[PDB]
RNA sequence: GCGAUAACGAACGAGACCUUAACCUACUAAAUAGUGCUGCUAGCAUUUGCUGGUAUAGUCACUUCUUAGAGGGACUAUCGAUUUCAAGUCGAUGGAAGUUUGAGGCAAUAACAGGUCUGUGAUGCCCUUAGACGUUCUGGGCCGCACGCGCGCUACACUGACGGAGCCAGCGAGUAUAAGCCUUGGCCGAGAGGUCUGGGAAAUCUUGUGAAACUCCGUCGUGCUGGGGAUAGAGCAUUGUAAUUGUUGCUCUUCAACGAGGAAUUCCUAGUAAGCGCAAGUCAUCAGCUUGCGUUGAUUACGUCCCUGCCCUUUGUACACACCG
């Protein structure tokens, strides 16, 4: 149990953080001489939910069509297995979840 | 209604055709039909005869449609 | 109109 | 330069194939092919009622050439068609299980395929050799 | 003259066109007249096609259906009556067939019988409708040569589909007889009784 | 008897539902006698156009 | 390696990657060979990059090409085009490009869906209607 | 595979099962006009008895005629499907059946009655000649 | 879990901080008017840009009304208003 | 139509009357100029702004503009 | 917007804005995407070639195709015409894109006795509150059929029906001690459907959703015909406690009106209309319904106020609860 092929995996709603706790993972497998493979961009996932505007059933038919985009990101890292937990909690951020699965 | 096509080839219709098939500047499945009385069926098989026994040659081949003009 | 009425 | 079944014309091979493969006369052919439709969303049987068997069992064999561990429900869905539904609109139906099931255990039993690992069935040590043989004796004409 | 051999081996007649680009490999474009002068600039000729079927934009601008090709502008007008809209190529087949017995017949060549058949089929006058809110007042005008080009198809298209419906004859060679009779002007054919008409309406407000 | 003029001006949309154009000609051969007249379909200036009868003005049409 | 260029060709959602690579002069449609076109009344869409500059000009080049998406007719624009811009950007980087300037030009005054992908997208659906612009028959 | 010719030996108009069938119809479909006879049905003991469909309804010989009329009155003897059968588990002998002309009407009429008679709800919509099957009436069959 | 309370820094731009004081006094009887003025200055004070509120019901007599009170610069269309 | 709207004419004519000298004839050096001139939040609007004025310098060296 | 100007300079709305589609061999990477090579390997002619399989250790190379983040790119750019030489408009050229680039989302000041208390543990008041108008259980009904009307689906055939064969998308969804999800692959079954394993909480598996129109080759041959498939008889399965008033599917049989539709009237201008299917929602079962998606893909304007509706200006008014005066 020392070095190991790693991944960690990256899902939220918006990118600006997920981008940021990316690029900061990132920043330091760079000064840390660790290889690393990633970003890797997963194709985005639009929820889609389309319901009719009246609370009621009278007026002209129309309908709203409610969004929720799910961006999903998975790095490989190849470091031991306490380096990659403590670069987590480095790059913690409210909004982004983290897996990780060897 | 009218039509009453005939669908069996006898004698004297088959040496008419024979006869009046190689006068023809265009023939296909309706103008067989058209000109010499006989139903669709029994053009489709006069024509991939009359192609095999040399008095017909084939112009353009398909199913739908079969251009063939006279050999002479 | 209406009212509910009993048998039993 | 060599032949392969894809430098010949998919249509005029598959009537090709199915000649030698009724003159060879060893496929074996179930005992209610006389009598079935090919879909549930057909109304007729085949039109080609001696041949149409073989004809079938040529087209399985050279649509599993050309692709990797096809499954025999995927046969369904690929030679099925627009239902015939009265009022409804038209719908797409899978073909007969029986017919693809027992012509890819026929094509099995005169050495063409055979089970392929992870599921489907690839085409034998055998099958390659004898295709890319019927593809030559197509195209000299 | 020159039968190069590819790898991908190429057949000898299909060769043959580095030569001339002729329609359906048979039909050539070098020997043909629009026997009108008013219609040279709205009868598309001069860019040869292979196939009448290029899946150009030409609904974008107002007049790019005059840069259109004639034979795909005749195709395109083949697939109407809702069952038929967008079968395209089944309407290209028609075209291919229909040229083939033009071609048989009188041996002429058969696109220079489409172009007689849509210069003779054009009304050149027709009597437009002026009524103020209900009234009859027929006023009799001039037809610009857009659309008396793109009304000879319409009516000539219409006519083999009504000739087709209903009878043994097939609809590319219905319209090989609505295209032959039109072309040499004889009053049998429809699209040229309804070119007579509207330019004899015409003559009956002036 | 028909003549072709030649259009040269495209003066404006005419009619009650605006579907007919007056429009100035020009004959190719003789080039004078230049006459107003109607056309029913789309027009561009420099479109040959061919008359059944030369011997009648245009004015606004109803 | 060798002289090896990729490009590719689109339509409404058909894509064809063409592998222009060098040689006797191989041209195959997902291992087939253009001369099995299915579509045999559109033949000649496939026929005309060949015809318009000269057989000649693929003895030193072969192409293999890989169409998936879209529709049977949308596939055949897509490879005509994947084939049009190989051969272009193979003269412009292992030949001159005076020569490449010169096929460019047969391609554009015949075509311009040979180099150029047609932007058309299918608009979307509307509510109210059955389609992007067509609405549900209305009565008073 | 080829074009011949014959003369008397058509037969225009045929009998067969007491009802009449135009004898220049193909064989397959002429048998259709026979009630209780399909397409379906008719491509199978036409292909039980040997009968190539290519032939028209007078091209058939007398022996042919009589080697369907027998396979038709008995399916099951000529490898035909119970599942094929027009009136299968019959009600009263529980045996797989396929009536035809004549004896159609008369077992559909049989089992009128014997709905009618125990007096079910299916029976009593059919007594009115109304549908059924369930089918809506308040929009719909308004003609008479 | 842990939970934690804050207080809202700008008191005067929370528009849910502004509704549940009308609230509270609008309960305790006090003239709509007066109470309506009571967030328009209490808003800009704070430093909105714009405020607008509008008030529906009932009041005393049978028929309900509807009355807005602006201030200041507001806009209406566009993505700007999901921002600021 | 292409007629564009007040937000864009006033402020492109506004850069005239105090960056004439740094404008020119051409969009592309007009372009990259504004945007270290004025603070435009969309890059949209950028382009509009030097093409407009792009079109006014266009316009003045014929003679003299309106507003300007 | 130009311009005219007792107005000048502005604000909301419009436009800007936001989302999506179309371009990038220019960056950033990708064994959940793809490729060439390379190991190993198959078939056909032997010329070293042409088609494949395999490849999560070949501990390879690359990012064009695929994905998405940071940007770039179009602003009517250049050139011709017209114009008050102004706002603009129409043509070309270049361009991925020159109709606001295509399409949408949001959307002002006020208002309607418009529709919903049958969306709300949102509500004032009135009614009821133990033989309940609460709630629950059983069964029926909401489908009930002399009729009038509206949104639609099949069709009236040959530009077609069948029978084989060819065989291409995109938008999406998917479970655990449950109360059961998407289900390949194998094996039975004519079908419908049944059974055994395995994969997938998912760019990985279902899935390339091998969809339908479509195309080729055949049968049919103008015939209420092999168009059309109501109505009905008999039988076989699925879901569900429960299918009778047939949930639905399948098999055989019956094979009706309809032979293109009066007066009227609807929708629509480019990847649009029209066909053609597929997915998601409702959903134990049932899609002739909507919301989207893609395949094939046109005719005809690019104009007008003639009909119809709305807006503005002028005008009349005994209306202002505003002509429902
Ligand atoms: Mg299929
Ligand atoms: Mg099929
Ligand atoms: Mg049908
Ligand atoms: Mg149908
Ligand atoms: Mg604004
Ligand atoms: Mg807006
Ligand atoms: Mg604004
Ligand atoms: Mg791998
Ligand atoms: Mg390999
Ligand atoms: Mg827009
Ligand atoms: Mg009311
Ligand atoms: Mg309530
Ligand atoms: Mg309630
Ligand atoms: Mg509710
Ligand atoms: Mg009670
Ligand atoms: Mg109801
Ligand atoms: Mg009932
Ligand atoms: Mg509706
Ligand atoms: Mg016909
Ligand atoms: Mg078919
Ligand atoms: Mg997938
Ligand atoms: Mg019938
Ligand atoms: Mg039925
Ligand atoms: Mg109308
Ligand atoms: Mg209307
Ligand atoms: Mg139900
Ligand atoms: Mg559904
Ligand atoms: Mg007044």
């Amino acid at each position: 149990q020392q070095i190991h092929k790693i991944r960690i995996t990256l899902t939220s709603t918006k990118v600006k953080q997920l981008e940021n706790v990316s690029a900061n993972i990132i920043r330091n497998a760079a000064q840390y001489n660790i290889v690393k493979k990633g970003p890797v961009r997963m194709p985005t996932k639009v929820l889609k939910i389309t319901t009719r505007k009246t609370p009621n059933g009278e007026g002209s038919k129309t309908w709203d069509a409610y969004e929720m985009r799910i961006h999903k990101r998975v790095i490989d890292l190849q470091a031991p297995a306490s380096t990659v937990k403590r670069i987590t909690q480095i790059t913690i951020e409210p909004g982004v979840d983290v897996e990780v699965t060897i | 209604d009218k039509a009453q096509h005939i669908v069996i080839l006898d004698q004297e219709k088959y040496d008419r055709i024979l006869k009046d098939v190689p006068t023809y500047k265009y023939v296909s499945v309706s103008v067989l039909v058209d000109r010499l009385k006989i139903g669709g069926s029994l053009a489709r098989v006069a024509l991939r005869q009359l192609e095999e026994d040399g008095i017909i040659t084939p112009v353009l081949k398909h199913s739908k449609q079969a251009i063939y003009t006279r050999a002479q | 109109r209406k009212k509910k009425v009993y048998t039993t | 330069p060599g032949v392969s079944v894809r430098d010949v014309p998919a249509q005029d091979f598959i009537n090709a194939y199915a000649q030698f493969l009724q003159r060879q006369g060893k496929l074996e052919v179930p005992g209610y092919v006389d009598i079935v439709k090919t879909s549930a969303g057909n109304d007729l049987p085949p039109q080609e009622a001696e041949t149409w068997f073989y004809k079938r069992a040529a087209s399985i064999a050279r649509h599993i050439y050309l692709r990797k561990q096809v499954g025999v429900g995927a046969l369904n869905k690929l030679y099925g068609g627009a239902k015939n539904r009265g009022f409804r609109p038209h719908k797409h139906v899978d073909a007969s299980g029986s017919i693809n099931r027992k012509c890819v255990q026929a094509l099995q039993k005169i050495g063409v395929l055979e089970i392929s690992p992870k599921g489907g069935r690839r085409i034998s040590e055998n099958g390659q050799r004898d295709l890319d043989r019927i593809a030559a004796q197509t195209l000299e004409e | 003259l020159q039968v190069v051999e590819l790898a991908t081996t190429i057949p000898l007649d299909v060769q043959e066109a580095q030569r001339e680009v002729k329609l359906f490999n048979k039909w050539s474009f070098e020997d043909v007249e629009v026997k009108d002068v008013s219609l040279v600039d709205y009868i598309q000729i001069r860019n040869p096609v292979f196939v009448s079927h290029t899946a150009g934009k030409y609904a974008s601008k107002r007049f790019r259906k005059a840069q259109c090709p004639i034979v795909e502008r005749l195709t395109n007008s083949l697939m109407m009556n809702g069952r038929n809209n967008g079968k395209k190529l089944k309407a290209v087949r028609i075209v291919k067939h229909a040229l083939e017995i033009i071609h048989v017949l009188t041996e002429q060549n058969p696109i220079q019988v489409v172009v007689d058949a849509i210069v003779n089929s054009g009304a050149r006058e027709d009597s437009t409708r002026i009524g103020s809110s209900g009234t009859v007042r027929r006023q009799a005008v001039d037809v610009s040569p857009l659309r008396r080009v793109n009304q000879a198809i319409a009516l000539l298209t219409i006519g083999a589909r009504e000739a087709s419906f209903r009878n043994i004859k097939t609809i590319a060679e219905c319209l090989a007889e609505e295209l032959i009779n039109a072309a040499k002007g004889s009053s049998t054919s429809y699209a040229i009784k309804k070119k007579d008409e509207l330019e004899r309406v015409a003559k009956s407000n002036r | 008897p028909v003549t072709l003029a030649k259009v040269i001006k495209v003066l404006g949309r005419t009619g009650s539902r605006g579907g007919v154009t007056q429009v100035r000609v020009e004959f190719l051969e003789d080039a004078s006698r230049t006459i107003v007249r109607n056309v029913k379909g789309p027009v561009r200036e420099n479109d040959i156009l061919c008359l059944m009868e030369s011997e009648r003005e245009a004015r606004r049409l109803r | 390696s060798t002289q090896s260029v990729q490009t590719f060709g689109k339509k409404k959602t058909a894509t064809a990657v063409a592998h222009v690579k060098a040689g006797k002069g191989l041209i195959k449609i997902n291992g087939s060979p253009i001369t099995l076109v299915q579509p045999e009344i559109l033949r000649f869409k496939v026929y005309e990059p060949l015809t318009l500059v000269g057989l000649d000009k693929f003895q030193g080049i072969d192409i293999r090409v890989k169409v998936t998406g879209g529709g049977h007719v949308s596939q055949v624009y897509a490879i005509r085009q994947a084939i049009a811009k190989g051969l272009v950007a193979y003269h412009q980087k292992y030949v001159d490009e005076a020569s490449k300037n010169e096929l460019k030009k047969i391609f554009a005054s015949y075509d311009k869906t040979l180099l150029v992908a047609d932007s058309r997208r299918m608009e979307p659906k509307k509510f109210g209607g059955r389609g992007a612009r067509a609405r549900f028959q209305k009565s008073y | 595979p080829l074009v011949v010719q014959e003369q008397g030996s058509f037969q225009h108009i045929l009998r067969l099962l007491n009802t009449n069938i135009d004898g220049r119809i193909k064989i397959m479909y002429a048998l259709t006009k026979i009630r209780g006879v399909g397409r379906r049905y008719a491509n199978l003991v036409c292909k039980k008895a040997d009968v190539e469909l290519t032939k028209r309804a007078g091209e058939l010989t007398q022996e042919e005629l009589e080697r369907i009329v027998t396979i038709m009155q008995n399916p099951t003897n000529y490898k035909i499907p119970a599942w094929f059968l027009n009136r299968q588990k019959d009600q009263v002998d529980g045996k797989d059946y396929h009536v035809l002309a004549n004896n159609l009407e008369s077992k559909l009429r049989d089992d009128l009655e014997r709905l009618k008679k125990i007096r079910s709800h299916r029976g009593i919509r059919h007594f009115w000649g109304l549908k059924v099957r369930g089918q809506h009436t308040k929009t719909t069959s308004r003609g008479r | 879990i842990a939970i934690y309370a804050e207080r809202v820094e700008e008191r005067g731009l929370s528009a849910a901080v502004q509704a549940e004081a009308l609230k509270a006094k609008l309960l305790s009887g006090l003239p709509i008017r007066r109470a309506a003025y009571g967030v328009l200055r209490f808003a800009m004070g704070a430093g909105a840009k714009g405020v607008e509120v509008v008030i529906s019901g009932k009041l005393r007599a049978a028929r309900a009304k509807s009355q807005k009170y602006a201030d200041g610069f507001m806009i209406h269309s566009g993505q700007p208003t999901r921002d600021f | 139509g292409r007629v564009r709207t007040k937000t864009v004419k006033r402020a492109s004519k506004v850069l005239i009357e105090r960056f004439y000298p740094k404008l020119t004839l051409d969009f592309e050096t007009n372009k990259r100029l504004t945007s270290e001139i004025a603070v435009i939040q969309s890059k949209r609007l950028r382009n509009k702004i030097a093409g407009y004025t792009t079109h006014l310098m266009k316009r003045i060296q014929k003679g003299p503009v309106r507003g300007i």
